[PDB]
RNA sequence: GGGGAGUGAAAUAGAACCUGAAACCGUAUGCGUACAAGCAGUGGGAGCCUACUUGUUAGGUGACUGCGUACCUUUUGUAU
RNA sequence: AACCCACUCCCGUUGAAAAGGUAGGGGAUGACUUGUGGAUCGGAGUGAAAGGCUAAUCAAGCUCGGAGAUAGCUGGUUCUC
RNA sequence: CAGGUGGUCGGGUAGAGAAUACCAAGGCGCUUGAGAGAACUCGGGUGAAGGAACUAGGCAAAAUGGCACCGUAACUUCGG
RNA sequence: CCUUGUCGGGUAAGUUCCGACCUGCACGAAUGGCGUAACGAUGGCGGCGCUGUCUCCACCCGAGACUCAGUGAAAUUGAA
RNA sequence: GAUGUCGGCUCAUCACAUCCUGGGGCUGAAGCCGGUCCCAAGGGUAUGGCUGUUCGCCAUUUAAAGUGGUACGCGAGCUGGGUUUAGAACGUCGUGAGACAGUUCGGUCCCUAUCUGCCGUGGACGUUUGAGAUUUGAGAGGGGCUGCUCCUAGUACGAGAGGACCGGAGUGGACGAACCUCUGGUGUUCCGGUUGUCACGCCAGUGGCAUUGCCGGGUAGCUAUGUUCGGAAAAGAUAACCGCUGAAAGCAUCUAAGCGGGAAACUUGCCUCAAGAUGAGAUCUCACUGGGAACUUGAUUCCCCUGAAGGGCCGUCGAAGACUACGACGUUGAUAGGCUGGGUGUGUAAGCGUUGUGAGGCGUUGAGCUAACCAGUACUAAUGGCCCGUGAGGCUUGACC
């Protein structure tokens, strides 16, 4: 009935979602501009935004906690050094989601999801 | 608004309730009133489960009378619970302590702290 | 006459004798009468009322002009109460002070909406067997009619569909506490709908 | 106990060791019996010489359930084991001793003999 | 379960009187002057007077 | 795959190519149709619209209304 | 276990499949399972036997002839007065 | 095309094992996808209190499950 | 066959079951008679354990359903 | 050129020749119970042991376990035990193939719903100018059950035995609606523990996979087995029945005029839907104040003129939902996500001091998450297009102008 229940299933198992939303989050801390699906980007910011909040307090108990929920060495050092020194005085909203038309193959609704202070 | 129904609850919540953890052996002093009297009855046993929801808070104590296991889920801020008193503190490292139900006499013994 | 409020939660009252009373609370910001309908101008006796707070961009000119006849500056919704013989000015203000303690009161809210329910959760039908060789008809309904006679399904047959958000009235609920300071009724039991849904409270129809 | 075919210990003195509910008394489609309710039993197991015998349709008051009984503050009292006290056609207990606790929902006008014998 | 009679083309076309398509909410960037979907990035990459990609 | 230009007597003879029917599917236009029950027509019949010439015509549509249960075969007999 | 089987449930029945799948199940050093080559055929083979099997066909295969068998039966028989 | 198709090779940790789990060498993402998270359907997971009251029938599901040692009835064709 | 024969046991209650009786419609000694350890995906009964079989279903997880994009059937059909 | 059995399951619907509850007459009706006959169809109206069963026989209930019709209601809803094709056996019958007032074991149940019907939910249009909102209620649906104790009263009644009607509580059962505070269930989105293994360079720490690997718990939500509420009283018209006055017919008679009492039936009462009630109703408010031409004067079409009230698309969402619709909101913003506290759940992380040969032992500490929960807002995403809707609302008659 899903009254007041949070989280999209996205037609995959719970372990697939957890694998995808850390593949998506690691890709976003690397590139800072990824183009994904619109429901899949709404569920990304409940994963990638609490990793930047965690990386604002540089600590050995935070770096191996962020590594527990990224399992990538490269994107923990991209945190705690860049994203956490950028966003130290920004209270949330580390990434913006911009809708960009529809995918050509199917008619999937796309979005750009993008960190806010990109150097460009 | 939740601010005005947690304020209704805070008005009813002016009773002491000393600090007690699951695993501890406690004595609940309950009120009984039927066949009109106002006497006070003890219920000594082991706290196996605490509910921590404010006014809706509760605890489950396990006693054994006469070879029969017996549970009362108490309501922490009800005036049936007149007073509460911890007899011996327990060392359990687990919140809900329902595994005692399959243990009978000496396997169902809690350690003490300190 | 009644009152318009909102289901603000579900609570308990412990008495001194030791019984916890199931309580829902209904916060009632002081309603304001808007139009008083008499038989000379409307055929029946009633009073329109309005429970406050509505932003100006959401109030239309026709709606805003109606709140302006009655100097009200009114909010969300408009509700009407059939009166027997009471007189209300069109700038008055009805509060919880219209109910006391004891008092049996009827509460009408919009029930919680279950989507499209089946015949088991909607009409309490008995499910069929789950293994004795049953095919794919586990919770499907059984037959919907007789045979060639009547040769069709009768009107009203109980089937599945929108079980849900319907106007439901719970009657004879006792009023355990009337708080005119925090603008609250505490009603014994459950009232229909979810938290914050608009809910109508008035004197018991069965006394 | 609670329903038919349910099997339940014997809390009073003489006769049975296990009885089985064959009928919940009271209403018409009545399906459950809690503490203080009257069931119809049959004696599934008994001692070598007692006041009842194995295989005997008798009446018993339910004194002690695992589903429990609820108090007016909301508190429940809940036992580890199902138990009844067998009765005669007076609905007076047959045994002269009660074993185990009982609840105060049983000290009514008809069952206070069970309460006055119980080591509650 | 089948037809006992074939559908008329009057009734075949009455069914698809609800199958007409809707248009999109289009709007024009004030800077560039190009049509795009409302609330979406332009096909050149502009969104509310700013190149975003 | 088309729009022209050329070619030819002809390209709505353009190669799936003479003629190019019917079912079937479209666009345009005129009239009817969203309070009215059934073999869908027929008798009566208003209004509207096109051509014409006088109007007591011709073509289209057919509001409204009377009567009206296809066809074959088989049968004592079939809306069946 | 492989392998060979095919007892039970459910799914599937316009199937993924003109007999399967999934979960369990029987035999599994033997009267076993199997590759390759060969032998036996239509009132005729073969059959630890069910009328079983003999190329998705079996109380007599398939194909082509007799042959447009026969049908006291069925259905249909086309312009007008 | 979830079928069928003879034979050969066969690493690591756990293991009796060529079972099984996870992996190496090696191979692969099964040629429609994206949402949504109704009934119902399918394949599963947990379940208060009862525990075969189900049903034609414990069908199905739940349970038991290893190794060592102890212990082990009737009956027996002396092997079980 | 009468028939759920009758009696005993098992159940609160047992057309089935077990043990008997003999009144064998219509058993009978290699179309073998009566027993029988072991065996059985064999038929019928009873018990323990176990349980969503059930009282009575509740919630949850995946695959369809529903929606959007692309592809695109079938049985049926006198006309509606 | 097919209308596929018996029974169970699931769902029913009607009848009244009534099983219970309600109103009565007569009794060989003292009372408690009954017998029998009227009136009455509102709601109720078992669970099991045997058998394939319908029935039946039994055990225990209940206020009561009614009788019928509906293709002996219902297999494009289920089952498939009985009958029942192919196998096999027993008794019997026949020389035989084979058969049966017979038994016995085994044995494939297809269909994606076009139309009518039904339960839901919409799109269009119409309601005579349009709009935002609130409603009247013609009509329609739901609902309607009942046991026990007590109190009158061991009083009426009866030699005693035995036992009331009539009257008001308060406690159940079955049923229904809402709900989630409580008691619990679930909680593959939370926190732990732990087995096997592979990885992250290694140690530590963690992560994949093993049904969520297996498990202990458990927030929000949904939920019952949890909680709360319900069935009415009351009114009107009646039914049998009981009359009052009262003739025809000096009297007698409920009746022929006239007047009454009288039931869960009927009409309201209670709940829900309800103006597509085309008979389309009613209120309060709002918004829009330019001209030529032909031809036939509801006069219309044509152009120039402008588009309001408002609605919708879109976006952020919802305790609303299949799509919709409904609801809230879109910077004059608190709608969602994040962030900041607060709670909750789990149960003392990591790291290092400490400690032992080693597995393992306190504090920091009752921590970091945070899932859905509760608290401000200019962190992020909700962009002041013109797409719809126009420019004062026909005529006739009447009353007051």
């Amino acid at each position: 009935m899903r009254h007041r229940k949070s989280g999209r299933h996205l037609s995959r198992t719970s372990a697939h979602r957890k694998a995808m939303f850390q593949n998506m989050a690691v890709s976003l801390f690397e590139h800072e501009l990824i183009k994904t699906t619109l429901p899949k980007a709404k569920e990304l910011r409940r994963v990638a935004e609490p990793l930047i909040t965690l990386a604002k307090e540089d600590s050995v108990a935070n770096r191996r906690l962020a590594f527990d929920r990224t399992r990538s060495k490269a994107a923990v050092g991209k945190l705690f050094n860049d994203l956490g020194k950028r966003y130290a005085n920004r209270p949330g909203g580390y990434l913006r989601i911009l809708k960009c038309g529809f995918r050509a193959g199917d008619n999937a609704p796309m979005a750009y999801v993008e960190l806010v202070d990109r150097p460009v | 608004t939740n601010k005005i129904i947690q304020q209704i609850e805070a008005e009813q919540m002016n009773k002491e309730i000393p600090a007690f953890a699951p695993g501890d052996t406690v004595i609940v002093q309950v009120k009984v009133k039927e066949g009109d009297r106002q006497r006070l009855q003890a219920f000594e046993g082991v706290v196996i489960a605490k509910r921590n929801r404010g006014l809706n808070s509760a605890f489950t104590v396990r006693k054994i009378s006469n070879g029969v296991g017996v549970e009362r889920t108490f309501q922490t801020y009800s005036p049936i619970v007149d007073s509460l008193s911890v007899k011996r503190r327990g060392d359990v490292r687990k919140a809900k302590l329902y595994y005692l139900r399959a243990l009978s006499g000496k396997a169902a013994r809690i350690k003490e702290k300190l | 006459i009644g009152v318009v409020g909102r289901k603000c939660g579900m609570t308990r009252i412990f008495t001194e004798e030791g019984v916890s009373i199931p309580v829902t609370v209904i916060e009632v910001e002081p309603n304001r009468v808007t139009q008083f309908k008499t038989e000379e101008t409307d055929g029946y006796r009633a009073v329109q009322v309005t429970a406050g707070e509505r932003r100006a961009s959401r109030v239309t000119k026709a709606q805003a002009g109606h709140f302006a006849k009655a100097n009200v500056a009114a909010g969300r919704g408009v509700w009407e109460f059939r009166l027997g013989e009471e007189q209300y000015a069109a700038g008055d203000q009805i509060t919880v002070d219209l109910f006391q303690a004891g008092q049996m009161v009827d509460v009408t809210g919009e029930s919680k909406g279950k989507g499209f329910a089946g015949t088991i959760k909607r009409w309490n039908f008995r499910g069929q067997d789950n293994t004795h060789g049953n095919s794919v008809s586990h919770r499907v309904p059984g037959s919907i009619g007789q045979c060639q006679t009547p040769g069709r399904v009768f009107k009203g047959k109980k089937m599945s569909g929108h079980l849900g958000a319907e106007r439901v009235t719970v009657q004879s609920l006792e009023i355990v506490r009337v708080d005119a300071e925090r603008n609250l009724l505490l009603v014994k039991g459950a009232v229909p709908g979810a938290t914050g849904g608009d809910v109508i409270v008035r004197p018991a129809a069965k006394a | 106990m609670i329903q038919t075919q349910s099997m339940l210990d014997v809390a009073d003195n003489s006769g049975a060791r296990r009885v089985m509910c064959i009928k919940v008394l009271g209403g018409s489609h009545r399906r459950y019996a809690g503490i203080g309710d009257i069931i119809k039993v049959t004696v599934k197991e008994a001692i070598p010489r007692g006041k009842v015998k194995k295989g005997q349709v008798m009446t018993a008051v339910v004194v002690r359930t695992k589903h429990g009984v609820r108090r007016t503050d909301g508190s429940i009292i809940r036992f580890d084991g199902n138990a009844a006290v067998l009765l005669n056609n007076k609905q007076e207990p047959i045994g002269t001793r009660i074993f185990g606790p009982v609840t105060r929902e049983l000290r009514t006008e008809k069952f206070m003999k069970i309460v006055s014998l119980a080591p509650e | 379960a089948v037809q006992q009679n074939k559908k008329s083309r009057s009734a075949r076309d009455m069914r698809r009187s609800h199958d007409a398509l809707e248009s999109n909410a289009l709007s024009v960037e004030k800077s560039t002057g190009e049509v795009h979907l409302r609330h979406h990035v332009s096909p050149d990459g502009f969104y509310r007077g700013r190149k975003v990609v």
